[PDB]
């Protein structure tokens, strides 16, 4: 099993400054396709998940210029920009390299 | 090697020498494993 | 009716040869950086005796190890500039330390040819020899060798190895848990490739390795007598814990054109020794998990003794963490006697350094390390031990001798063999048509 | 002074004819798979070995084919039969739909990913039916 | 995350079944002897690998035996090489112990193997 | 004229009547028929150099494998696979010879074929294997009729 463990809690409040966060591999994710297996989501509370981020730095459709990722070997980021609005939800990752499929841990927006 | 050599005759009834004017006894400083030591030999 | 002759090709069956694996890499000049998957297919039925003494493989792991340690060291500044006259004094300034190291002084070569630059650096007493309480030193290897040194952007990390197997070859390997490296197996399987093997050079005690996940293995080679070597396999790893107490500032003296020599410039504060820490309630427990096994093999009293004095590669415990190599005294770690039928403390060893290393037991090759700056903190596991036999009483040593016993004790599960695909047989009524 | 003659078929010049009539010019690619320019009327150089490396690549890759021609029941032949029946969830194309409309470069896109699937069961009839030729010799 | 399908003829996988079951996976090992799963002694390696594989196709091109697995000769098998019933060879053993129990008379067999080709005389 | 090459000299009538001796040499004696090329490379292993003799000695392997791939993939795209004297159905063109049969096969050797017809084989061998891709089409959707 491995397990992914995302640092803050929560997010700040101000629209202004934006605040990135990150997650961490217990194991590198590199699949041996030559591709990686780290997303990132936003539950919105109350409502399904969506995604954001289908592999370290590439951005799903549809999604705006803030939700971006980076990360190299086992360290990962998520670069935050320009904070746009007040779409609030729940972030977590995904380890997709083995079974079972486990997620990050959850952190609220607001 | 390419130095230069101080180079002289050799020091040595009749028939128990005959090619003296082949040979010669060089004598010159060369290196060693020491960087600041030099040494003379006496090669022919 | 008769009986007739058939060729079969394409048939199961393989004999014992010795080819040349290929180096694979978890991802230079002799390996390949791909990183494999390997697979595994679990036989039925079949045995395959191995005989882990006679092994091919180490005497191939052992080679290509030589050669990727030279490869690395090709690009490197050779150091024959610096074979002067020194000129050598006492430290003065935890003051247990200034004994074994001096302050030299020396005139070297610059980056112009007709001037000359008046450096100093710190050396080690190991590092020194006395030529014909100021006096004037030389260093180990002008006689023999040309120092090279060890260029610093290249670590020297252990990283791990695999072995895959060629067109026309295999690689065996025993699935079961209790194998003595010798005999015959009943659970054999095939594999691509190897398992990742780390190159931890050491002597005298296995570190980071593999596991018995069993009772503890020991395993000694069966030459007439086994006064040679005998491994132990250690089920619980004891954790060692290693450090050099000094922070050290890093000088660079420009000796050539575009070469320069990382020297040692200032100890900053305290000049205590280096040493390491044994747990020593755990170390007792794994003795006693050793004696018991040794006397399923002698059944007699077991003593350990130490390597009586002499060479410094031969005696101490050489490992490399951190960049540098410690060489400790497990002179405490091995006196014992166990006269056939929870310690509160911990061990301190001492540990000298060196910079000019001669590796692989070789002469003409000697190789200057680097200073490294801070204060060297290190952490690994004791799983193995190498003893030698001298021989009522038997007593044990700290083994030597080659490097290759490191890798009987990861290689003992690997076999590689050559597949003879032509098979003939008696058929039947089965012969060829005629026309 | 020279100047072009009569043309004959050439390599590689049936690629996007169709797939019946690129069928009839076998011989012209089969010609060109062993032997190239590499072969004419002091030691070492970095055209030497990028040379020579050319020609034991030329080699492995003719063995690799003309070994898989041989485990099947086709052996020095350019087109063979065998008695693997064609299963629709490959393709489900028609007879006329892929012969005298589709190509090949179209057709290799197509059934790419069902090659090694296809691959074991001509080896697989090709083993069941010589030992079934050998127990026929049993009379 | 990678699953595992449908299991299939494995690499030696019938190394250990009698021989009349191992002589139905002849294929899966002959594709083995030539491809592998691979600097002027990195050339020295594959032309050894060529021309281990090509020996072995010359030596059945001496013999009838070219372009298939399992062929058959004309040579009388010698009641002296091994006495065995039929069903015990081919029922009760395996390629690997019938390997040990000929491995001393297998340089007679092919030596007649060969002869048997040059008196075609056709 | 039995021994290699003994036939060159004799009229090609009865140099044609023992081919075995040729295609012997020309299969069997290349590649199998030597094992003391693996006794030269433990004496290439004693030595840690690599010598002007280790290098000539991968040319005339590469030379000896591909001698021997380009005339068995000649007489692979050809119906005459395994045998040594075969036929076609391409009709001779009196203008690559003219010359009769009792001048060819009884006052000729091979050897003097050779520097007659060689300027023409690039055009014959384009015809073998053009009536030999006809051949197995038509045999196919034969096969395939009843
Ligand atoms: C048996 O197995 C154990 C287990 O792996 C092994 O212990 C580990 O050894 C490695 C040796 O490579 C140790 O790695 C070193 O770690 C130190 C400390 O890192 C910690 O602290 C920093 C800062 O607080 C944290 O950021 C970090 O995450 C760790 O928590 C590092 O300082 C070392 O990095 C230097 O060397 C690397 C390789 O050259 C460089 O990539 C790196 O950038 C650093 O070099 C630079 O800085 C130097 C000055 O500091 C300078 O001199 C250089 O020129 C360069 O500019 C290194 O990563 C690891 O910590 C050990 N782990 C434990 C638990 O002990 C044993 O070594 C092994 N034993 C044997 C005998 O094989
Ligand atoms: C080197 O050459 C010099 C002359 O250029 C030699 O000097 C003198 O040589 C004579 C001949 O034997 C001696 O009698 C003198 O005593 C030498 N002079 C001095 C000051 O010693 C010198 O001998 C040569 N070197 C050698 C080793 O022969
Ligand atoms: C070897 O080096 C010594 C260095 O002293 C040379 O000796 C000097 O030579 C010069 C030039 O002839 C003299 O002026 C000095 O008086 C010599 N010094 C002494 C102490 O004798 C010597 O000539 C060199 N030898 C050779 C062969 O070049
Ligand atoms: C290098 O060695 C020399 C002597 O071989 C040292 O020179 C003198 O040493 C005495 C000893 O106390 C001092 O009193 C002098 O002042 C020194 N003279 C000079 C010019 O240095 C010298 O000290 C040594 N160098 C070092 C760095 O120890
Ligand atoms: C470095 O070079 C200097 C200069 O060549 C050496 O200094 C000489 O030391 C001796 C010994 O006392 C004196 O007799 C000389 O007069 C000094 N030379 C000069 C020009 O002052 C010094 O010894 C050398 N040091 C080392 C370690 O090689
Ligand atoms: C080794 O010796 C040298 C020279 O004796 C020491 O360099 C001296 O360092 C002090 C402190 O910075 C200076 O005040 C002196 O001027 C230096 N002397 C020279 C000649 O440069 C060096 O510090 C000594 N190293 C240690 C570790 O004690
Ligand atoms: C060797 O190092 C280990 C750390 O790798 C030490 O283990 C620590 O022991 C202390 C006890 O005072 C605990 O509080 C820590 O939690 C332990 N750390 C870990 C990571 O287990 C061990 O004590 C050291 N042993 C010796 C003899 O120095
Ligand atoms: C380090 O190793 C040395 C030998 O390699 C040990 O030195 C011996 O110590 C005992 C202690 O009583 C003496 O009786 C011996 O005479 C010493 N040997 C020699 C050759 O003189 C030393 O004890 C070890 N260090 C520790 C801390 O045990
Ligand atoms: C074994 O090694 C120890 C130290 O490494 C030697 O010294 C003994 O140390 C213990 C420590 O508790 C003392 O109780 C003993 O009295 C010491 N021995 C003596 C003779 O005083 C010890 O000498 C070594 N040898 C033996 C046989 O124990
Ligand atoms: C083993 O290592 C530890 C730390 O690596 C040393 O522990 C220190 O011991 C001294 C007194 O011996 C204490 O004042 C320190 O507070 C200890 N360190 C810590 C972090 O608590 C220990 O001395 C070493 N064992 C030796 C040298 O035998
Ligand atoms: C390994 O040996 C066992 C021996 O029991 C084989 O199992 C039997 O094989 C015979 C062969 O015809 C069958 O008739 C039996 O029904 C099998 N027994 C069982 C319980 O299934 C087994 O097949 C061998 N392994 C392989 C891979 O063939
Ligand atoms: C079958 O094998 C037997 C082996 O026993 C052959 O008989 C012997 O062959 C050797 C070698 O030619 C001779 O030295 C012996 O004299 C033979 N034995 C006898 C009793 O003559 C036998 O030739 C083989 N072939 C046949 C057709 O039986
Ligand atoms: C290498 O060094 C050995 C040890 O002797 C040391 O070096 C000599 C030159 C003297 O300075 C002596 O006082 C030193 O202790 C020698 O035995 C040996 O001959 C030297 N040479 C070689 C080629 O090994
Ligand atoms: C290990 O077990 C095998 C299996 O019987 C045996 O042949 C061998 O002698 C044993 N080795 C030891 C050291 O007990
Ligand atoms: C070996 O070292 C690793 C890394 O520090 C550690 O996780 C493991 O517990 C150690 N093994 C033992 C037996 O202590
Ligand atoms: C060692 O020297 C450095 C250099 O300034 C200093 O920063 C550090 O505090 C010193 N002591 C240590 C690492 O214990
Ligand atoms: C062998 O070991 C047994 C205990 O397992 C012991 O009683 C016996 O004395 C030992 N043999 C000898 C000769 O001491
Ligand atoms: C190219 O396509 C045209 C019609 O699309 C066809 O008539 C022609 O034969 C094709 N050329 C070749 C060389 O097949
Ligand atoms: C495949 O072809 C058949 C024609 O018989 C058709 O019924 C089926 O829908 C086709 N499947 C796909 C996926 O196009
Ligand atoms: C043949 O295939 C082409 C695809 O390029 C298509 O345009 C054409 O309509 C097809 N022919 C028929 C008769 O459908
Ligand atoms: C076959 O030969 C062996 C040894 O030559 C002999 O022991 C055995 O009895 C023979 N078999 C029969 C059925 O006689
Ligand atoms: C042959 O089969 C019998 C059972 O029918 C078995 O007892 C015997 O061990 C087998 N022969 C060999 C050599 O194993
Ligand atoms: C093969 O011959 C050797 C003598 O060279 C003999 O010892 C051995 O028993 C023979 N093999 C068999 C299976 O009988
Ligand atoms: C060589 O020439 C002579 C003279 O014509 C002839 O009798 C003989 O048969 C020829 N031999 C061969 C091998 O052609
Ligand atoms: C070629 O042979 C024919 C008879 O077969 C003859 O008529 C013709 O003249 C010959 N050609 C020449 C150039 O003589
Ligand atoms: C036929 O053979 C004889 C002798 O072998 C020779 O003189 C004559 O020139 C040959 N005929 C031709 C047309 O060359």
């Amino acid at each position: 099993d491995i397990v992914m463990t995302q640092t803050p809690l929560s997010l700040s409040v101000t629209p202004g400054q934006p605040a990135s966060i990150s997650c961490k591999s217990s194991e590198s994710l590199r699949q041996s396709n030559g591709k990686t297996s780290l997303y990132w989501y936003r539950q919105k509370p109350g409502q399904s998940p969506q995604l954001l981020v289908f592999e370290v730095s590439n951005r799903f459709s549809g999604v705006s210029d803030r939700f971006v990722g980076s990360g190299s070997g086992t360290d990962f980021t998520l670069r935050i920009s320009r904070v746009e609005a007040e779409d609030v939800g729940f972030y977590y990752c995904m380890q997709s390299k083995d079974f079972p499929l486990t997620f990050g841990g959850g952190t609220k927006v607001d | 090697l390419c130095i230069t050599l101080n180079c002289t005759n050799i020091t040595r009834g009749n028939l128990t020498e005959e090619g003296k004017e082949e040979l010669k006894n060089c004598s010159f400083n060369a290196t060693t494993e020491l960087r600041d030591k030099i040494q003379k030999v006496h090669s022919l | 009716n008769n009986l007739w002759v058939t060729v079969y090709y394409g048939v199961p069956v393989w004999r014992d040869a010795e080819t040349t694996l290929f180096c694979a890499s978890d991802a230079t000049h002799a390996c390949v950086p791909t990183d494999p998957s390997p697979q595994e297919i679990h036989l039925a039925n079949v045995t395959e005796k191995f005989d882990m003494w006679k092994n091919s493989m180490v005497e191939q792991m052992h080679t290509d190890i030589i050669s990727l340690w030279d490869e690395s060291l090709k690009p490197c500044v050779k150091l024959t500039p610096l074979c002067i006259t020194l000129n050598c004094t006492n430290i003065t300034r935890t003051e247990e330390g200034k004994e074994e190291l001096k302050n030299c002084s020396f005139n070297a070569t610059t980056e112009l040819r007709d001037k000359i630059q008046k450096v100093h650096s710190l050396f080690y007493r190991l590092d020194l020899v006395e030529l014909n309480n100021t006096s004037m030193y030389r260093l180990i290897n002008c006689n023999t060798s040309a120092i090279t040194q060890a260029c610093p952007k290249v670590s020297f990390e252990p990283i791990p190895i695999h072995y895959c197997a060629p067109a026309g070859f295999a690689i065996l390997k025993c699935r079961e848990k209790e194998f003595n490296g010798t005999g015959p197996c009943k659970k054999v399987s095939t594999v691509q490739c190897t398992h990742g093997i780390k190159p931890v050079v050491s002597t005298q005690l296995l570190l980071n390795g593999s596991l018995a996940e069993g009772k503890v293995k020991i395993r000694c080679e069966n030459i007439s007598n086994n006064a040679k070597t005998i491994l132990v396999q250690l089920t619980t790893p004891v954790r060692i814990n290693c450090t050099r107490p000094s922070n050290n500032t890093r000088t660079s003296i420009r000796i050539g054109p575009g070469q320069s020599f990382y020297a040692t410039g200032d100890i900053i504060g305290d000049i205590r020794k280096a040493y390491c820490n044994v747990s020593e309630s755990e170390w007792k427990e794994a003795l006693g998990k050793v004696v018991e096994q040794l006397r399923n093999h002698f059944n007699k009293t077991i003593t350990f003794a130490s390597s009586s004095g002499g060479d410094l590669e031969i005696t101490t415990h050489s490992f490399n963490c951190g960049g540098e190599f410690f060489y400790c005294n497990t002179s405490s770690l091995f006196n014992s006697t166990w006269d056939g039928n929870v310690p509160n403390g911990t061990i301190t060893l001492p540990c000298r350094i060196k910079q000019i290393i001669n590796m692989w037991q070789r002469t003409g090759q000697a190789m200057y390390a680097p200073p490294i700056p801070g204060k060297i903190r290190c952490d690994s596991n004791i799983t193995g031990l190498i003893l030698i036999r001298d021989g009522e009483s038997e007593t044990f040593r700290p083994g030597g001798g080659d490097m290759r016993n490191n890798w009987r004790s990861e290689l003992y599960k690997y076999k590689v063999v050559k597949i003879d695909p032509l098979g003939v047989a008696p058929t039947g009524a089965k012969r060829r048509v005629v026309e | 002074a020279v100047g072009i003659g009569a043309v004959l078929f050439g390599f590689l010049g049936a690629a996007g004819s169709t797939m019946g009539a690129a069928s009839l010019t076998l011989t012209v690619q089969a010609r060109q798979l062993l032997s190239g320019i590499v072969q004419q009327q002091l030691r070492l150089t970095v055209w030497g070995i990028k040379q020579l490396q050319a020609r034991v690549l030329a080699v492995e890759r003719y063995l690799s084919d003309q070994q898989l021609l041989g485990i099947w029941g086709c052996s020095g032949k350019l087109i063979c039969t065998t008695n693997v029946p064609w299963n629709s969830s490959w393709s489900n194309k028609s007879q006329d739909e892929i012969w005298n409309n589709m190509t090949w470069l179209q057709w290799d896109k197509e059934i790419s990913n069902y090659t090694d699937t296809i691959y074991y069961l001509i080896e697989k009839s090709q083993n069941q039916q010589e030992v079934n030729e050998k127990d026929l010799l049993a009379l």
